[PDB]
């Protein structure tokens, strides 16, 4: 009877609603990415929709710069709506300190603004978690921010429905600074192991930088490789 | 114009003379710049009419209020503090008047407060276009240890020189004396003329 | 219990008063489109209504511009309100940049006032979904934007109640860079195929442009071939 | 129980609300119009009221302009609020074009007036129906104006308790361009088929535009003719 | 379960809250008034109260105006606050055009300022009816503004608990172009019919205006002639 | 389940919240006044309380105005609030005309002030009524201004607990016109029939002015003489 | 059922939430206060708690300036908010009129602060009570503001959960213009008869004023002789 | 049927809301601090977790100055929203003032903000409680700010789980001016003694403040050392 | 005008002279340039007197609120930085004032307000129209190893040197040592008729 609206706590102190949007984030497709030696990725699961819909828009990775880059899971429209606002936030950042100096407040920008909505009435909180991931002043990135707002700097995660599968996997298995390659095949072997039986992995987008280079996305038979 | 506040022993003594003009040409030969503001205290009026009446109507106001909801008059250091800060709420779009706000509480006061919201204290104060000249009479004939009686001897003598060397001041002169034990007094023009006569101050 | 107001997500984190404007799309008339060899298409479906209607303004396509137009379904009242605000972003867009560039982000104006909706309380989303189409700076191009605000490029789509039907025709059988005439009546196969037992196709409005052209409606008589 | 809010869909995906003031239009007495060779009239149905009330205040065809009318049914205090909100936006389309250049964004202007209040919370829809009719500079026009707010363009149609009745007529008998008369008897006919067994048809007010003439309403003996 | 809030309708199409408004004027003491030959009057009921009541501020009939006046039925409150606006629009209107043109816009201003009420939630409409009476620029007017807001000029009217029986009186027996004494006992016999058996008409105000010439209210003794 | 909000009408078409106000009035204690040969009066009945409160604040008669004057009923809260209004609305007419010229709008700013909030939901209505009385150009003035704002002039009148007997003895006793004495001596009357038996009537507090002289209260051994 | 909104009256008339705002004054301990000759004096129950409480901000007497102090009773943290803003309220009344001259508006600012909170809805009021003393140009004061806003000057009250006990003391013993230490005693005996029984009377923070002179707080030694 | 609001009293007066989110504050991670002989210092228990994580990020204690700092426990969201007002008040008073001149209205800013939100419906309240700790013109400063806002000025405390078992531990074991070392060890004690059985203590972040000097942050082998 | 601010030891000497004009026509020959804005600093005044008033005003209430709020009296770099705060909020209809506050919170201190916000510490700050003359006067006799009484005669040595140059200066010296032993003590005017007729400065 307390999980109807946004601004009602639980005689254990729960904010259920915050918890209901972020079961609507675990109904979205994988997404995971790490950081390795001079520089960051992000891997991210689809499965392969109709043949008619151009695979320009319906890539879960998006450039949010040339130098951060982020991937959503949840609702699809506050998915977009939250990738513009990471876009717009970058865009002012970089012409208030004439470049993206640091990531972390970009982060900072949309967490606030994703926080914002778990706490007034009449406004229901974005059912979307994003992984943020580039390159600053300081080195690679990593970052996940949640539907109640919450962000924390990690080497590795993943979201949507298999996020517990594969940071239990990261959890045992990732070592840090590995050479590009490896490191990919490795989350490739994470992703993999969140799937459940039967379930073939299909190709999933893969991006990355290093330190001092911009962004590419590795073409799907570059993907192919590491089937 | 001119106008003057003294304060003596138990009283203080406020006295305009009377005559508007709101242009070169003097309009009206029977004014009114002295103005019982509370049950013991009042305000004389040296500026521009219309910004002075509005004044004097606001201050009436917020006395009279102050006294229905707190039942005790306003300290006089309280109005004048409260005058300033009116004054100086609004000094870009300013009220171009002099003010001389005068009564007693425990003691006589007299404060005088320019178009820009600055209260002070004196023993006696003046404003208007003829106030040195009754600035001159007070620092010639004023003492600290005089009567009532002297006291607005002394003012009627002050404003009648000021009407004599000034020409924007005219007219018959109104005096109100405040005092503790009689309250706010105005005394009547027969008396004004008696003294006026007595003094040798009429042709 | 949850499915009242539009800001209370469900213990499975479902938006049902977003997902109830998207039934309330499901009930008008199929509407689909496909770009091809140099250019787009529109094909609407209409069951002919009372000759007293000037068929002037029961068109379920319309000019955005001379460079890009559109199609609805679901609520009426709604779908003009939406043509309304695609046309004004449309000039909006075309006096701040000279010329409408590109007809990406005339559909984000669209697209993010149809997801506003779905966020605030006190206010009730679109009951419509709307294709755009048309030529830009890149050339063909062909979105539909759903109640919730979600936009996707295809090459080709309906919307309405056939939709399932038609896209699942459109899914085994088109074939891209068609030329105009072939491509139309693989469109009309399409819109056929999703009709009940016994229903004759009436005569649908039907619309095209090529890469350097301006808008062109085929008349009732030009659409009477393909019959 | 979901009734109850303007801003709730249905399982279905329906605007009860809505459609509940589209009822409280049903309860208004019938009115019909359509255009002509050279012109466009408008009827409506009266039952005679008391003698004492002032004839001149009882008219459902009101004049928005010299080239501009229409007629209502529903709740009245809506309906001349309505009325007034016409005679504005027809004067602010004057001011801002010169002239009333075409009805039709007149009726927009109503239109987006009526459907707004069909989306927040807070307020209820106008239980009305208007129809415009009209000359402009391209010719007779001939609306009708919903609670939603939809709004589109007939060569005949009625509102009101009879309507579907009189639509019914008319979408069997109407022919186009008839000469004013024959048109007025028609339209007589169609809003005597609409009442209940009994009823006779008392005198309904009457008025038509020809192009290039201004307004007028046919007085009782004029009307009195094709009793 | 529909009758609490102003802004919902019903399965007919019925707004309950307004129409309880009505049934509060309904609760009010009987006023009339007509039109007659060069002039207006009206009649106002008054049970005699308490003889501390200073007669001057139980007047049910209030002057606007040298040149308009009204009379009001319902919540005592409410009456006021509403002659206070007719009294206040009134003076606007004389301000703006240099006279009370027309009586028909006063009343439009408080047609308008009551109906606006029965439409926003969080706001009660007005439970008072008013009759406004008076010489224009045209001659003798008769309204009367309901909750709702409705207008409508009439030649004879009342407004309160009797309103029924003294229409269905003057229904019947009214005869335009008295002349004013005539007419005045007229009014008397309308609203002796109104009142139950064994309840002996009191001495209820009565004031009228001729054309040319201003207001009188005639005193109780003149008053007292047509008992 | 109509008497929750204040917006609400009934199948009668009563407004309860309001009316639930006017018996919060019903809870304070009796306090009456009357006019007479030049000037008005006012008494009020006080149970006396603990003597550790100051009887300088627990008078229920205040001075708006060395020349206006009133006494409240109810809730001592609403009660401080509308005497505060009271005197700002006094000294606002005597700066806007240079002296409270006429008592009448004086109470019409708090009657406004106090019908407002009968009005608008979110806001609860006044609990108390007020009387007012004083000397103005005109003369002796004696209004009551209850809950829902409505105001009457009397002669005499009470409120509170007692209001209905010690009206109902005025109402049968009160002669005009009398020496002030014999008017104190009728209304400390009127008060004694007012209490339940067994119950001694303590010192009321009693005022009064005449015309061309300001306000006196009478002190409690003048008051002790009329026991 | 009416006790839910802070704007709903009852079949009485109460308010039962500002009266639920007065019961959680009534869990707060008990603190009183006196005037005497030449002075006022305010004593505050304090049951021992944490010696890692600092000392210093546990004090329910607080300077709201050297001539004006509080204490309070209830909520803490609306307490901490209320004693801001009648230190705040003293500053503004000191810079208007160059000196707090009398403590009665610093008083009515608190009073009226905390009486608006009791009548609009969206908003609860403040479930604090203060009890305020000083010097002014008038004498020693002492008042009591509680959650409605009330506020009334005394010789003697007390507030918290004793009050009742308290004044029942100070209602049959007390006797003015004590000389300060006999006054305290006073009180001392009054706070200790409210407790309960077996409670030992731990050690009150007391303080006071005397006509000319500035605010001391007793320290616990000079407390530590009248145990 | 009084605990789904913020702005309701119960029977006893209690905001059962308020209370809620201070059980949420309760589900957070213990952490505790005292003050000593020249400086306090702040400890705070971390459960290890994923070492995917950035350990710069899950450190709950804050610095909010070179010479203020902070520690929470609750709404990981709320709580970075919180100290990040925290930051932003520090230097809104370091440019006001030229210096964070004292802790405490630092931590009045924090406890007027989180205050406000326990009034207003349509707004929670935070969910978190805060440890503030530093240096000022006068000392060694160490509060503690709850959800309701109260703030109170402590020698040591806790927050979080263990918060009650953590104070009984310094209630009869803390002693002032301990030289940094040993009071380090006795809160490490404190905070062991509030784990269930079983539990092994990990490596708690602790960090203090001497006066004269900066912040300092022990390292983990600085840590280790008192396990 | 002139005010003057000292710096010495284990005390700050604060003086200014008492003469009100307002005019050109010195109208008051007693005002109030000193102000004791907390219990250890005080504040003078060299500009417009309803701005100057105000801000007195200001000060005395946030200091007020701060001691009350905090039990802490206010730093003065921190009052000297509040008061620039709000004199540079609001510059383009700003206050023709000249400010200078002084006191002693583990340091004895003088800063000086410009009308702009400027505040700038000095060991000897002085403010007003016979600031040059004071400035003179302790540059060439002003110690940093003076006692009080050295210090409090220099002040009055420069103030009347100030009135003996200055048109707009003059009236009766006021000075205030304020220390942290004593607090912030004025001194009366006997005392300083006394330090006048010692020191040679009387005629």
């Amino acid at each position: 009877a307390y999980d109807r609206a946004i601004t009602v706590f639980s005689p254990d102190g729960r904010l259920f609603q915050v918890e209901y949007a972020r079961e609507a984030v675990k109904k979205g497709s994988t997404a995971l990415g790490m950081k390795f030696a001079n520089g960051v990725l992000l891997i991210s699961d689809k499965k392969v929709r109709s043949r008619l819909i151009e695979q320009n828009s319906i890539e879960k990775i998006q450039l949010i710069d040339d130098y951060v880059a982020a991937v959503t899971s949840g609702l699809v429209a506050d998915a977009r709506v939250l990738v513009d606002f990471a876009r717009i936030s970058a865009q002012q950042e970089k012409v208030t300190y004439g470049s993206l100096v640091n990531i972390e407040n970009l982060v900072k920008r949309v967490a606030d603004q994703m926080q914002q909505y778990t706490q007034y009435g009449g406004v229901r909180p974005y059912g979307v978690s994003l992984i943020f991931a580039g390159i600053d002043q300081i080195g690679p990135r990593l970052f996940d921010c949640d539907p109640a707002g919450t962000i924390n700097e990690y080497k590795a995660t993943a979201i949507g429905s298999g996020k517990d599968a594969v940071v239990s996997f990261l959890e045992r298995e990732y070592k840090e600074n590995l050479p590009e390659k490896e490191a990919v095949t490795l989350g490739i072997k994470a992703l993999k192991s969140s799937l459940e039986e039967g379930e073939e992995l299909k190709a999933p987008e893969i991006a990355s930088i290093t330190v001092g280079n911009k962004y590419r996305i590795y073409d799907q038979e570059e993907v192919k490789k590491f089937l | 114009t001119t106008t003057v506040g003294i304060t003596l022993k138990d009283a203080v003594i406020m006295a305009t003379e009377r005559r508007v003009t709101m242009e070169n040409f003097i309009m009206h030969k029977n004014g009114k710049k002295l103005f019982q503001i509370d049950t013991y205290t009042g305000m004389t009026i040296a500026g521009l009419v219309g910004d002075a009446q509005v004044l004097v109507r606001y201050m009436k106001a917020e006395l009279e209020l102050y006294r229905l909801q707190r039942r005790v008059n306003m300290p006089i250091e309280a109005v004048a503090t409260l005058l300033s800060n009116m004054l100086n709420q609004v000094k870009y779009m300013p009220y171009m008047v002099q003010l001389l706000v005068g009564g007693i509480d425990t003691a006589p006061h007299v404060f005088s407060i320019d178009a820009a919201g600055g209260s002070v204290e004196d023993i006696y104060a003046s404003t208007g276009s003829g106030s040195p000249f009754v600035y001159g009479v007070l620092e010639s004939q004023y003492s600290e240890k005089m009567t009532v009686d002297e006291g607005v001897d002394l003012v009627i003598r002050a404003i009648s020189a000021a009407k004599q060397r000034d020409s924007a001041s005219g007219g018959m002169i109104d005096v109100a004396v405040i005092t503790r034990k009689d309250g706010y007094v105005q005394l009547p023009t027969d008396q004004i003329e008696s003294r006026i006569r007595k003094l040798g101050l009429i042709l």
